[PDB]
């Protein structure tokens, strides 16, 4: 497939879709709700495109990249106007309820929002109301929840369930009262539950057994080691 | 259109001319954000353009910096030839107002250029510190030996390669090289230094260091002598290398400033400044005007500190030694007044990545009235009690003169270049930082650059400093102390103590560091003591890929054999108070 | 020499002779230090402290952001965890022979806990004496910034201040809140 | 408690030979004679200290002197550079006994910012240092605060009055810290002026 993005050409995988093809050609699209190994859902929005019709055309559309593929003779933009301002509003719209907690969050430093939030330019904050907040869950002992840095992206849910098999994880609630976590108090039962401290963008499960003696992602020693 | 943004400067008429000279195919141009042309020319023709440059209607007459730049792990490099090093070349038109970058790729293997000692005489100094920090050997160079580094040094320090930190400390080396500087004196052979007839049976020779007891720091020079006569004199430096550039390179961009300060350090914000402008270009960034006025008024509060600290060394040196307690006394007044400002006397590191640190604080305008009342009467007194005497005329008129010809051909800038009666100051020719919205002179020599005419040069420069802190008074624009840009490091601290975004912006740009986009940047501002450049390569990270520090002593140092040569040794050390340099800005 | 050129000059030595003797009869340019004691600007850049919220807490949450943000890399503290849940400096250790007074820290810290203080009488004896530990730097009180407090912000819960008491923060509802 | 040098022991200190070592280090520390030595910046705040506005000559330490021979006290007042590692070292044995050493700035104490390939990290790498000053640079009151702190250990030294007689050992006083010293008055700081004004 050959798609032609900010006007150079590339050369991708046809069965992608345009954001994994982007990002393996080293652009940087903002994505929230997709993940590699668990597939597109379109839920966050921020993946936002200009796509054309055809090589002469001036109006687009946006698109969400993750949902679109990377069909042969595809015409996209991300540094369009448009496109960069739909981006950094969904960023601005995920900051409105977050809570100031990056000094005592433990994603600090290791946060995908806060790369995101920095990747589409937004600093300024003209949002002046109220933040919703959120009672934590006890979820045993390796996994601590911190419902209010959620940005309702729904890969806890989808990973847990769909992928590993697990059943006592879910979204409950609705419109902005989302609660994503387990019906009661409890230890989360799967084998993989750990795997939420990485999927989530967040600092909604963290590593407890790190969070007691914490420390940085850029103060760590770091080696490729077998387990 | 910004003046951050990324140009080609195809328009530029040089670019033409080497095209109808040499051919389309001959060379590549390079679009960055350093505001001159930069052209990748390949090595063999790179002595032609040289001369092809050198004799132009309105010819290239000095060259700037030359030096080099390890693009081994430069990740970003399109449009660019294939390249594992690169020398760099720049050269300044002043009939045209104009600069140029020459670049030439080098494999790994093939480390050799050849040498432009022959079409600007600079290039002996500034291949001998490429050949020191990156191993290019440059063929034709009369004596290229380390200039930075001991002789006895493995590696070569700027490589990629080359770990930065210290190494463990050893007495055994310590020991040693007490040994060879106390078997210095034995086995000194007159031919590594690139002299000759070494011992016509009367040429002695002379040790003036490396123990300076002086503000401008240590460093050797190696006097041959016929009798009082300086038959030839070459310059041991390197003492008080720092290695900043490679510093550049292991610090943030933020993290950097305090580096920027002890480069020149004498200077301060004035140091600070023209890193945070090539910075600012690469970050895309334009400061209001509030931050404009405050850092020019920052700029010439150290620029009267080092014009003080210097008229009051070269009087201390002619023989006075009164005038240099006063003249502390008017750096205590300014210090009164950058301390309240920046809560700092010497290196502010005040600057920011658009704009300052804080605001000027409540009372600021009643400490500069204060100074800028005490200041005249006490800068005429230093006139009529020192500069008017007639020892010191004796001492210092006449004494290590040079024209407008090798002022150009030796890259000296400043008092030393404007005593010639060549009117380059950058912040007229190459305003910056919004000077051109204040009213002050740039005074110029008859033709001659004395001891004396280089002094009285720097006194109408503090003058015309004064007068330019005047308008800073009377005319403060309300606003902002910071840029409203997402990359503005850091943000306002209100914002960041009471809003998320802001806060993630503040978390990511002092932890991490502010990434700044894949390019290259240029500034050259007119420092206190001649004109300062940071040039910034960024491959897309945090971090700087290559800071490359141009400062004027280095050149004004190297300049000194050309102008000293047949003069007296007293007259030595009053062309070595008059230069106006500090060891620190030659080693870097 | 000439004549008029020796006459000259001895009138210019008279006349630096006589203003320096006029430099003698002026008033005194000292600072008799210590007797006098040195006047400091409020945000002069010396001792480096660690202080305390309005209700008596220390303000440093152990966010590692001035450990970081130091060019020097002098600063050296580990997070632990009271049962409530708040964030503090188990340890928290300055080198003050390596640190370059450059207030970067005190820009970084989101919680204004760390602060460069009106102090510059640090003089030692021993360089093994210029480790500040916490105990040398948490002072009693607010230091420069007299109110802020970086808890009425932050979302997480602590003592004496739950969920939804934080500033511009709404009470958590239920997801099984009968309000549609 | 004093520390021996040819060991932690104790005082040895007639009551003539008492008020004798008393007068030597009375006339000894108000007598301090630095050595013109400029390395960095840090040099620049030590001789405005040297100028009018501070006037170090107060307390009978301006002499300045250019030779090591003249000179009691070394400043080192900047960069220790591995190129002039060598030059200090030769220019701290040229001087005589008896000789003390300040440390002055972040580079002499430590090598400072400057972890570099090309500086030593501290200067008592290679020679002993009797006051360390942190700062970058020190004021010039900070330079005069750690005279006084070398006047304070000078004054209860213990040296051999002669050559020819009597104990030829050198007994340097065990101070406290001043960090401890000062821990008490320090601690007790509650409200600071804001940094809003002047
Ligand atoms: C009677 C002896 C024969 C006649 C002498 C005439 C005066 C001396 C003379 O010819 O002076 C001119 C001569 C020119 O100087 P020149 O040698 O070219 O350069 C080196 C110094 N500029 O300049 C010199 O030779 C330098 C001056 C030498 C003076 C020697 C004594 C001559 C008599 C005059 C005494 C003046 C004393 C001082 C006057 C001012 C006092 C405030
Ligand atoms: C071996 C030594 C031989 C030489 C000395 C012999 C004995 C003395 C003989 C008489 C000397 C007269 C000197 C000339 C006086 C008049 C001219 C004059 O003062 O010239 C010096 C200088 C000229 O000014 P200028 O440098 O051009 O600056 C621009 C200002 N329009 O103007 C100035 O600097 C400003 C005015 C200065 C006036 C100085 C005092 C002149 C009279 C001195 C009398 C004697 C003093 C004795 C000592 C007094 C102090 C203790
Ligand atoms: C008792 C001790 C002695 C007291 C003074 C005795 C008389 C001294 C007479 C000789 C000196 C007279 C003054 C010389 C002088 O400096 O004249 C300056 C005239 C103007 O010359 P100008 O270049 O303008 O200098 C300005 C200086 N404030
Ligand atoms: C013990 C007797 C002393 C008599 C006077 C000694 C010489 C003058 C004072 C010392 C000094 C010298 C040598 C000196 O050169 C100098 O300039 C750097 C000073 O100012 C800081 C001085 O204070
Ligand atoms: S989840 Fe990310 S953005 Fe939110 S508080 Fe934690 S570090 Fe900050
Ligand atoms: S808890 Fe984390 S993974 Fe789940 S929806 Fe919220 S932000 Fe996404
Ligand atoms: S003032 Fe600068 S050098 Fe000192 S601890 Fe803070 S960041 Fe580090
Ligand atoms: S930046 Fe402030 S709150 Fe964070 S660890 Fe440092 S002193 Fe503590
Ligand atoms: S401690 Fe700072 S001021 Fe002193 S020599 Fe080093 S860089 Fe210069
Ligand atoms: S990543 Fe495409 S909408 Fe979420």
């Amino acid at each position: 497939a050959t798609i032609h993005v900010d006007g150079k050409e590339y050369e991708v995988n046809g069965a992608d879709n345009l954001l994994e093809a982007c990002l393996s050609l080293g652009l940087d699209i903002p994505y929230f709700c997709w993940h590699p190994a668990l597939g597109s859902v379109g839920a966050c929005r921020q993946c936002a495109v200009k796509q054309y019709q055809n090589a002469e055309d001036t109006r687009g559309r946006l698109v969400m990249s993750c949902m679109t593929p990377a069909s042969d003779g595809t015409f996209i933009s991300i540094d369009d106007e448009e496109a960069k301002q739909f981006r950094e509003s969904v960023v601005e719209w995920l900051m409105t309820n977050h809570p100031h907690d990056c000094p005592v969050c433990e994603e600090g430093g290791n946060c995908h929002l806060q790369d995101m939030t920095v990747m589409t330019g937004h600093s300024f904050r003209r949002y002046r109301f109220t933040k919703r907040t959120h009672r934590n869950q006890d979820l045993g002992p390796f996994i601590s929840h911190e419902m209010n840095r959620c940005i309702a992206c729904y890969r806890c849910v989808r990973y847990y369930k769909d992928y590993a098999g697990g059943t006592d994880l879910g979204v409950y609630g609705a419109h902005d009262n989302v609660y994503f976590g387990r019906p009661e108090d409890g230890t989360l039962e799967s084998e993989f539950s750990g795997n939420l401290v990485e999927i989530c963008p967040t600092g909604v499960f963290t590593d407890k057994t790190h969070s007691e003696r914490y420390n940085r992602k850029w103060d760590m020693q770091f080696a490729p080691s077998i387990c | 259109e910004p003046a951050w943004q990324t140009r080609d400067h195809l328009d530029d008429p040089v670019i033409g001319e080497l095209r109808n000279r040499f051919g389309p195919d001959a060379f590549t141009v390079q679009a960055t954000r350093t505001g001159v042309p930069v052209v990748w020319i390949k090595r063999e023709q790179l002595l032609e353009v040289g001369d092809f440059l050198k004799k132009l209607p309105k010819p290239y007459v000095m060259l700037f910096d030359l030096h080099g730049m390890d693009e081994r792990l430069r990740t970003h490099r399109e449009g660019l030839p294939a390249a594992d090093f690169s020398v760099f070349y720049h050269l300044i038109s002043i009939d045209r107002n104009r600069d140029i970058m020459l670049k030439v790729a080098l494999a790994e293997n093939d480390l050799h250029v050849p040498t432009f000692t022959k079409l600007f005489p600079n290039a002996n100094w500034y291949e001998r510190e490429t050949w020191d920090l990156f191993g290019i050997t440059f063929d034709g160079h009369p004596n290229l030996r380390r200039i930075m580094m001991p002789q006895t040094w493995k590696g070569h320090p700027l490589r990629k390669d080359y770990p930065a930190r210290a190494t463990e400390f050893s007495p055994f080396e310590l020991t040693k090289a007490k040994q060879d500087l106390e078997m210095e004196a034995l086995t000194f052979k007159p031919e590594e230094w690139g002299m000759k007839r070494g011992t016509n049976e009367d040429f002695m020779f002379l040790n003036l260091g490396p123990n300076h007891p002086s503000a401008h720091g240590a460093f050797r020079i190696v006097l041959q002598l016929d009798g009082e006569e300086i038959v030839d004199c070459v310059p041991d430096i390197g003492y008080h290398h720092r290695g900043a550039e490679k510093m550049g390179e292991r610090q943030s961009w933020h993290s950097y400033i305090p580096y920027t300060d002890r480069i020149e350090y004498l200077g301060g914000c004035v140091n600070e400044m023209p890193y945070v402008l090539a910075v600012e270009k690469l970050a895309g960034i334009t400061v209001p005007d509030r931050v404009n006025v405050i850092r020019v008024m920052l700029s010439e509060l150290f620029r009267i500190n080092s014009h003080l600290l210097y008229i009051s060394t070269f009087i201390q040196d002619v023989g006075a030694m009164t005038p240099v307690f006063f003249a502390f006394t008017d750096r205590q007044k300014i210090y009164d007044l950058v301390e309240a400002i920046t809560g700092f006397r010497m290196h502010p590191a005040w600057f920011r990545i658009g704009g300052v640190a804080h605001d000027l604080p409540r009372g600021w305008d009643r400490l500069l009235r204060e100074f800028l009342d005490w200041m005249p009467k006490r800068l005429a007194s230093y006139e009529k009690a020192a500069l008017q005497n007639t020892i010191l005329k004796g001492r210092s008129q006449g004494v290590a003169a040079y024209g407008a010809k090798e002022a150009l051909e030796w890259g000296t800038t400043g008092a030393g270049l404007r005593a010639t009666g060549i009117d380059f100051d950058v912040r007229k020719a190459r305003p910056y930082s919004g000077y051109e919205n204040f009213d002050f002179e740039i005074p110029v020599g008859g033709g001659v650059s004395d001891c004396y005419t280089r002094v009285m040069l720097k006194v109408e420069e503090l003058r015309q400093s004064l007068r330019i802190l005047e308008q800073c008074l009377n005319n403060m624009p309300e606003g902002p102390f910071k840029a409203d840009h997402p990359l503005t490091t850091p943000p306002p601290k209100e914002r960041t103590l009471q809003h998320i975004e802001t806060l993630i912006t503040h978390f990511l740009q002092v932890s991490w560091g502010p990434v700044m986009p894949a390019n290259e940047s240029f500034q050259m501002i007119e420092a206190t003591k001649g004109i300062n450049s940071y040039y910034l390569t960024s491959d897309g990270s945090t971090m700087s890929y290559r800071t490359r520090i141009r400062t004027p002593s280095y050149a004004h140092l190297q300049q000194i054999p050309a102008a000293i040569r047949g003069s007296l040794v007293s007259d030595l050390i009053v062309y070595l108070g008059s230069i106006d340099f500090v060891m620190s800005d030659v080693d870097r | 020499m000439t004549l008029k050129e020796l006459l000259v000059g001895f009138g210019t030595q008279v006349r630096s002779i006589w203003m320096i003797g006029l430099h003698a009869f002026a008033k005194r340019e000292t600072r008799m230090y210590p007797e006098e004691p040195v006047y400091l600007p409020p945000r002069y850049r010396g001792r480096i402290v660690l202080t305390r919220d309005p209700d008596g807490e220390e303000r440093c949450v152990a966010c590692n952001l001035c450990a970081v943000a130091c060019p020097v890399g002098c600063i050296s503290l580990q997070k632990a965890e009271t049962k409530d849940g708040r964030w503090y400096p188990e340890f928290f250790r300055i080198n003050f022979s390596r640190c370059i007074f450059c207030g970067l820290c005190e820009e970084a810290c989101p919680t204004t806990a760390i602060q460069l203080t009106p102090d510059f009488e640090m003089g030692e004896y021993k360089r093994q004496d210029l480790v500040y530990e916490k105990e040398d730097l948490l002072i009693s009180g607010p230091g420069k910034y007299p109110e802020y407090n970086f808890y009425r912000m932050a979302g997480m819960a602590i003592d004496g201040k739950d969920k939804g008491e934080a500033e511009n923060e709404a009470k958590p509802i239920d997801v099984k809140s009968l309000l549609p | 408690d004093y520390t021996l040098t040819r060991e932690i022991v104790t005082d040895p200190l007639n009551v003539f030979m008492g008020k004798l070592n008393d007068m030597v280090n009375w006339g000894r520390k108000n007598s301090i004679w630095p050595y013109n030595f400029g390395l960095s910046c840090c040099y620049v705040e030590m001789v405005t200290s040297f100028t009018a506005v501070h006037d170090v000559a107060r307390f009978g330490a301006e002499v300045l002197r250019a030779s090591p021979r003249q000179a009691d006290l070394m400043v080192v007042a900047g960069t220790c550079f591995t190129k002039m590692a060598p030059v200090i070292q030769r220019l701290y044995d040229q001087m005589l006994e008896p000789k003390w050493v300040i440390s002055m700035g972040a580079c002499a104490n430590s090598g400072g910012m400057y972890d570099i390939y090309s500086v030593v990290q501290g200067v008592d790498k290679f020679i002993p240092v009797d006051v360390y000053i942190p700062g970058c640079p020190p004021r010039p009151e900070a330079y005069m605060q750690a005279l006084m702190l070398l006047q304070e250990s000078i004054g209860k030294e213990r040296r051999p009055l002669s050559w020819v007689v009597g104990d030829q050992g050198v007994y340097r006083a065990n101070m406290q810290s001043e960090r401890e010293r000062k821990r008490g008055e320090r601690i007790a700081v509650t409200n600071l002026r804001t940094p809003d004004e002047i």
